[PDB]
RNA sequence: AAAACUUUCAGCAACGGAUCUCUUGGCUCUCGCAUCGAUGAAGAACGCAGCGAAAUGCGAUACGUAAUGUGAAUUG
RNA sequence: UGUGGAACGGGGUAUUGUAAGCAGUAGAGUCGAUCUGCUGAGAUUAAGCCUUUGUUCCCAAGAUUUGU
RNA sequence: GAAGUCGGCAAAAUGGAUCCGUAACUUCGGGAUAAGGAUUGGCUCUAAGGGU
RNA sequence: CAGAUCUUGGUGGAAGUAGCAAAUAUUCAAAUGAGAACUUUGAAGACUGAAGUGGGGAAAGGUUCCAUGUGAACAGCAGUU
RNA sequence: GUAGAGAUUCUGACGUGCAAAUCGAUCUUCAAAUUUGGGUAUAGGGGCGAAAGACUAAUCGAACCAUCUAGUAGCUGGUUCC
RNA sequence: GUACGUGAAAUUGCUGAAAGGGAAGCAUUGGAAAUCAGUCUUAC
């Protein structure tokens, strides 16, 4: 399968892929934001210090109701939380694309996280039972990760050529 | 670096105002967190018979002072795990200073 | 790993509940590995499955 | 007041299964035929294969026997 | 790397009501409720009390963001 | 100490046993645990109540 | 076809929100394991307290019994169970 | 007064509930017109009813199923290109 | 690539651009920025 964007050229790159994914695509989406653009050994000191409750990832999109923490204000944000299973989920990403990087023949030191995105997986649905005999949803919202890791980042009229003959030239 | 240590921890303080049924179970949180702060090691393992003598008069009940005897040992299996070992001392009065066990 | 089966078969062999059944923690590979009645006996014999003895209720109070 | 966020547009990627093409199916019409059962029918139940649950087939001769025809397969 | 911080210990303050142990020419009685002495003792005391020439331990670090 | 509230709603109070005491009324059976009072531990003792 | 509280199917905002608060309660070590608040063993603390949270049967279920094995899915956390 | 059978009050909890009737406290009864298992009988303009139009499979001032039936419509709604 | 022909919309993530002081969408006129065709070049 083809990825989103117009890198992935394997000269000067590496990539990886994950697919139904059974973690909260929201929590997904917010720590994928948060990486994306740092460099591979710093991206992976983020997500040990989110493990380790150190950092905190920013709710910008999905940010409803979640609670104030200082370790928002390096991002500017008040909402953050630690999603863990999203993290750990990354985490794998990240070193899979990094192992693709080592077996490609790129550089440890110069790779940054160019490309990550998050999309919705297909419901795997469950039943919850409600109050005066009813039944509704419980279903989960799986994810598809791709990361990818790469390198670096007038005619003039006549009037006016004889003005600027005139003037440049001729002084 | 391997060093070990006698202390008495204020259980009492610690404590108190704890919801009795957690009494035991912050005790020993609280035994866990004492022997990180002082010996600086995030593994710490407590002796079973520790966990004996702190869960002797019940769940609500915990002794105000405790002897305990830290250990920071370096480790079994791993190379450097540098963690302390935490067990009970039997001692007529908990109220006595900090030593250093040979 | 998984000793619930030796522990119900302790209890029918030794004649007791399983609460009153023990066994030896440091012999858990070898208990592990005895999987019959035969087996469990053997154990028994050997020492590595005890019936523990009763809990205490005195009547010393009572008839005092 | 830059970012975030929101919305819009486009590209790519998702979700979803519309559309197009197909069709051993259905529907309607016409033509022809007349043949169930106590000599046990229609239906039901349980079984039957080297490896089968169903469908299909069969009845302890059990995915069939005999006889006739074809002529060299069956096939995971 | 300081009249530094912490964990304890000591002192003060406070709460309760004289702890356990041992001893008695105390105890109705036929061993024994209890009483007395040591004993305003003992226990508790910052958990949002005060104070400490005390004891032991810890600290000269990582990360992140910022230019007139 | 019911001032609350449409209303003592909710809550409180009472409560076991022993002894004393117990009204109107009544279909004479009840009412009745009416209502009202007192007593209750521990320990050392005796006093009776049975069998051969 | 834009409507019919239209039909069928699909998908949104609400929203990572309401919520996962009855039945006293768990804790330590070890084992296993990629992974342990939850599996197992030992130790401790508890409860049901014989009108039981015990041991059985009838109605009903039907293989849920037992051992072994375990990527999912299911056990509204987790899961080696 | 317990088990058991009930269901007075709080007009408490809950009220997209644990529950399409439950939980807590309080309360009524508790040796008989008692409670109840299984077997059996009574079936829809019928049954059964210590009688509430109660109950008769969450359906009762006439159960449920399928047909007559695409019942009827002076009534409401919709009725597709320029 | 069996989650399998084609693969629409709703809706979603990423990227680029843009906009924004309690809605948005629209119409009209022009600016700005991006984008683009015609015409021409010739024929006599």
């Amino acid at each position: 399968v083809r990825y989103s964007a117009s890198p992935a050229l394997e000269t000067k790159c590496a990539k990886a892929r994950g697919a139904y994914l059974r973690t909260h695509f929201k929590n997904s989406r917010e720590v994928a934001f948060t990486i994306n653009g740092m460099s591979l050994k710093k991206a992976f000191i983020f997500l040990d210090n989110v493990k380790e409750h150190k950092q905190a990832v920013p709710f910008r999109r999905f940010n409803g109701g979640v609670g104030r923490t200082a370790q928002g204000k390096e991002f500017g944000v008040t909402q953050a939380r630690w999603p863990v299973k999203s993290v750990k989920f990354f985490y794998d990403l990240l070193k899979n694309a990094e192992a693709n990087a080592e077996a490609k023949g790129l550089d440890m030191d110069k790779l940054i996280i160019k490309h990550v995105q998050v999309n919705a997986a297909p419901k795997q649905r469950r039943r919850t039972y409600r109050a005066h005999g009813r039944v509704t949803a419980y279903l989960s919202s799986p994810s598809h990760i791709e990361i990818i890791v790469a390198e670096e980042e007038s005619r003039v009229s006549l009037k006016q050529g004889a003005k600027a003959r005139n003037l440049a030239a001729r002084k | 670096q391997v060093v070990t240590r006698d202390y008495t921890i204020h259980m009492h303080k610690r404590l108190y105002g704890v919801s009795f049924k957690k009494r035991a179970p912050r005790a020993i949180k609280e035994i866990v967190a004492f022997a990180q702060k002082h010996m600086q090691t995030k593994e710490v393992r407590v002796d079973p018979s520790l966990n004996k003598e702190v869960w002797k008069r019940g769940i609500r009940n915990v002794p105000h002072r405790l002897r305990l005897r830290l250990s920071r040992k370096r480790s079994d299996e791993d190379d450097k795990a540098l963690y302390t070992y935490v067990q009970a001392v039997d001692v007529a009065n908990p109220k006595m200073e900090t030593t250093v066990v040979e | 790993a998984n000793l619930r089966t030796q522990k119900r078969l302790a209890a029918s062999v030794l004649k007791c509940g399983k609460r009153k059944v023990w066994m030896d923690p440091n012999e858990i590979s070898e208990i592990s590995n005895a999987n019959s009645r035969q087996n469990v006996r053997k154990l028994i014999k050997d020492g590595l499955v005890i019936r523990k003895p009763n809990l205490m209720h005195s009547r010393f109070r009572i008839r005092k």
